[PDB]
RNA sequence: GUGAAGAGGGAAACAACCCAGACCGCCAGCUAAGGUCCCAAAGUCAUGGUUAAGUGGGAAACGAUGUGGGAAGGCCCAGACAGCCAGGAUGUUGGCUUAGAAGCAGCCAUCAUUUAAAGAAAGCGUAAUAGCUCACUGGUCGAGUCGGCCUGCGCGGAAGAU
RNA sequence: GAUGUCGGCUCAUCACAUCCUGGGGCUGAAGUAGGUCCCAAGGGUAUGGCUGUUCGCCAUUUAAAGUGGUACGCGAGCUGG
């Protein structure tokens, strides 16, 4: 699981193992885990927007007393 | 099979702590023996270690004859201890313990810095000559290993530091 | 070692062991036997 | 491996084995100094004629001291002797030296007795036999 | 040597012997004499690891079917186009 | 099933002739060692003894088909079983010519007569006077108890009484 | 057959494929092929078997002590299987070859002998002799194991202009 | 009712089946060196002549003188042999 891309830039692909992706900065391994679950341009990024993660056990999340949810 | 079957029956005075599938072994003259099964569910009863299948495996008998091995080989390690004389053959080359560091020469320009892993201890009579002391089979072996990893056994010549069973066998030209 | 396909037995001790998804010969009467893919 | 065996071979010339040569390097490579042996092999040979090479199989301990068997020539170079050869075919059964009768065998296989183990004078000679027909002799009956 | 079991046929056709063939079963007949032949359905595998033994073609066979019994030897053997599956074997009684 | 016949038939074969044995020795050693054997088996033809060298999975399934007397305790760990159903004291004699050679602690046990002969005791039994040697022994025995332990006792109770 | 002379459904969609043959309208319902975690309409479906490769969800030659099940069968506590240890002998350091030439440098013999037992040797090995594992024998050893065959599942072979 | 060419220059780009350093197995490899040999697309990757020349030959550099594709890359960039 190397997370395929090509910017623009020099011959081959470039790359990054899952595990660089969680040990540093830690959200992108789930943030293009549901990236690819929601549709097209428009209503894709409409229903993203909602959704944060930031890096990990850091969150400012107190004062609103937010409904816990198991999965 | 048949050793997946032995039924241990672990010796009189060897602490054997069982977390459910985390097993840690402990008694004098060695440190740092432990075991996580994750293949296989090992019962202890009293000391008569039970090996069957573990949950999200469906492997058999493959790695429950390894528990028994790993638990007994580590019961074994406390209660007398396996033996710990370890040497080396080729002129130049040493493995001189002082302290917990291991000083050895490979011609390089940097200081080696060969180090002890925490689970094991070690004293020298003399240069060539090493003795590691502890009750984990896996450790005592594992820094020979790395000892090993750029000075094994040549294939043709046959010099490196020489321990136990070790799976080059030394090769000839044709027969003379 | 040669990387090659399909692994044959060369001496009486090669064991033949899957490591990975491919099978390398290793052999302890000779080391001349490392086949690393079957 | 304690790196021992019972029965280790050698075959040297009776009045020989001060030089190492005749003796040749198996000796020396299971430790046994060729000196010592030398000397313990010369007390028990004066019955035995000088010269024809004596087959000597040794038992050693851990410490490296030795035991030895001294033996009547091997039956090659009797069958050598009495078939008036000097030396054997050197191609089993298809070639032809010589031939023995069985009279001639029964007294090789007599002079052996001692060192062959065998519960009849006709389970020693029946031994021997092979040995004739390695050499290009033809046991007849 | 071999004490084997048959039922007597229900269906015959070739759209009747490919559902045996389904459910790794297979069929049979015993000829010879004065006699019918009796036509049977057999299990593949009850038989096919039988005859990894010589035994089943070189000595005879012990046939029960709705309790009767006459002796038979095996006869010429058919085997699917690419499998050495046993399709329909043939025996006379011995 | 078996394969072969061997292993089935040396029960029945040994414990045939070691009920019948006048002696039997039962002694040890896990590899036998070749020098010794042969040596031993050059002898064994002189003296009129018969050995087998016999596994305790055999000897287990014998002593369990069939009784055996004062050798089926000596049959534990690794065993040679050296018999002879004819001149007893030879049969003793063999362990004598083993000790020459090899180590003389490794006897268990024997039986002689249905009796237990203890370890020790039976490099005794190997001592083996010849007939003329054992008629002149039994003759000391007999003058012994005839005039040297009457004078024995009678000097013992006067030397008693003499006080100080 | 389908398109040509056809809507609508599915396929990453096309001209032809699988369903099917658009009268128009109805915030009606069912069923098809094709679907049922999100994308996206419905099953993270229940029951039993099985696998470590994202195999599944990309193809052949070919091969192997990769992995499991099965029935029929040999071995199968009278002790396997074969690891671990220990013996591995008597003529014999057989003949030739050689300073020695020893099962294993080369070649021919390829056996016989006391044996409860050790091939005049399968494989290794100072290049060779020496030593070594190996059945078989005797300690440990007290259970699966192997040939045939049916069968679920795996493997590398399968490296390219973006 | 049209994607318009070779050789060369300029400017590049992507596949690694790597020209090379680098890590490492085998070797009938003593060590060195080579043969054998796996990983790897990151970076650097020479120049004058003759011919219309792809291809050729020669002189020379470089530790070294690579492999493949782009309307036979690239005239809505350059030539008219």
């Amino acid at each position: 699981k190397v997370y395929y891309h090509h910017t623009g830039h020099i011959g081959g692909i470039k790359q990054a193992t899952f595990e660089e992706m969680i040990a540093r900065r830690p959200e992108r391994v789930i943030e293009i885990a549901v990236k690819g679950m929601l549709p097209k341009g428009p209503l894709g990024r409409a229903m993203f927007r909602k959704l944060k993660v930031y890096a990990g056990n850091e969150h400012n999340h107190a004062a609103q007393q937010p409904q816990v949810l198991d999965i | 099979s048949r050793v997946a079957k032995a039924p241990v029956v672990v010796p009189a005075g060897v602490d054997v702590k069982i977390n459910g599938q985390v097993i840690t072994i402990k008694g004098k003259n060695g440190e740092l023996t432990r075991t996580l099964n994750d293949a296989v569910e090992v019962k202890h009863a009293d000391n008569t270690l039970t090996f069957g299948p573990r949950d999200g495996y469906a492997d058999g008998w493959a790695q429950a004859g390894t528990a028994r091995a790993l638990l007994n080989s580590m019961v074994i390690g406390v209660t007398e201890g396996f033996t710990k004389k370890l040497q080396l053959v080729g002129v130049g080359y040493r493995a001189a313990v002082k302290g917990n560091v291991i000083n050895l020469s490979l011609g390089f320009s940097h200081p080696v810095d060969h180090q002890l892993p925490a689970g094991i201890t070690a004293e020298c009579p003399t240069q060539t000559e090493i003795v590691l002391k502890g009750a984990d089979k896996q450790v005592i072996g594992q820094v020979a290993a790395d000892l090993r990893a750029y000075r094994r056994p040549e294939p043709y010549k046959g010099k490196g530091v020489r321990y136990a069973d070790e799976v080059v066998r030394t090769k000839e030209a044709k027969k003379k | 070692m040669k990387v090659r396909a399909s692994v044959k037995k060369l001496c009486r001790n090669c064991k033949i062991v899957k490591r990975d998804g491919v099978i390398r010969v290793i052999c302890s009467a000779e080391p001349k036997h490392k086949q690393r893919q079957g | 491996a304690k790196k021992v065996q019972a029965y280790v071979k050698l075959q040297v010339a009776a009045g020989m084995a001060n030089p190492s040569p005749p003796v040749g390097p198996a000796l020396g490579q299971q430790g046994v100094n060729i000196m010592e042996f030398c000397k313990a092999f010369n007390a028990k040979t004066d019955s035995i004629e000088k010269g024809l090479p004596i087959p000597v199989v040794i038992t050693v301990y851990a410490d490296r001291s030795f035991t030895f068997v001294t033996k009547t020539p091997p039956a090659a170079v009797l069958l050598k002797k009495a078939a008036g050869i000097k030396s054997g075919s050197g191609k089993p059964n298809k070639d032809k030296v010589g031939k023995i009768s069985r009279a001639q065998l029964q007294e090789i296989a007599q002079t052996k007795a001692a060192d062959m183990t065998g519960a009849d004078i006709e389970a020693m000679t029946r031994s021997i036999e092979g040995t004739a027909r390695s050499m290009g002799l033809v046991v007849e009956d | 040597m071999f004490t084997i079991n048959a039922e007597v046929r229900k269906e015959q056709g070739k759209g009747a012997s490919r559902r045996l063939r389904a459910a790794n079963k297979f069929p049979a007949i015993i000829y010879g004499g004065k006699e019918a032949p009796l036509a049977i359905e057999l299990d593949h595998d009850k038989v096919m690891n039988m005859q990894a033994k010589a035994e089943f073609y070189s000595e005879v066979l012990t046939i029960v079917v709705d309790g009767k019994e006459i002796k038979v030897k095996a006869q010429d053997v058919q085997r699917h186009p690419y499998k050495p599956k046993l399709q329909h074997i043939d025996f006379v009684r011995a | 099933a078996l394969n072969l016949q061997d292993k089935q038939a040396i029960v029945a074969e040994v414990s045939e002739v070691a009920k019948g044995a006048l002696s039997a020795v039962v002694a040890d050693s896990r590899g036998v060692t070749v020098d010794k054997m042969t040596e031993l088996r050059k002898a064994g033809r002189e003296a009129g003894v018969y050995m087998r060298v016999v596994r305790n999975t055999l000897l287990r399934r014998a002593v369990e088909g069939t009784p055996f007397e004062c050798l089926k305790d000596a049959f534990v760990g690794p065993t040679l079983i050296a018999y002879s159903m004819e001149h007893p004291g030879a049969a003793a004699r063999l362990f004598k010519e083993f000790a020459k050679a090899n180590a003389k602690f490794e006897v268990k046990a024997a039986a002689f007569e249905g009796e237990l002969i203890p370890a020790s005791q039976i490099d005794r039994l190997a001592t083996l006077p010849t007939y003329e040697e054992a008629i002149a022994r039994l003759m000391a025995t007999m003058k012994e108890a005839s005039a040297g332990k009457l004078v024995r006792t009678l000097a013992a109770v006067r030397d008693a009484k003499e006080a100080a």
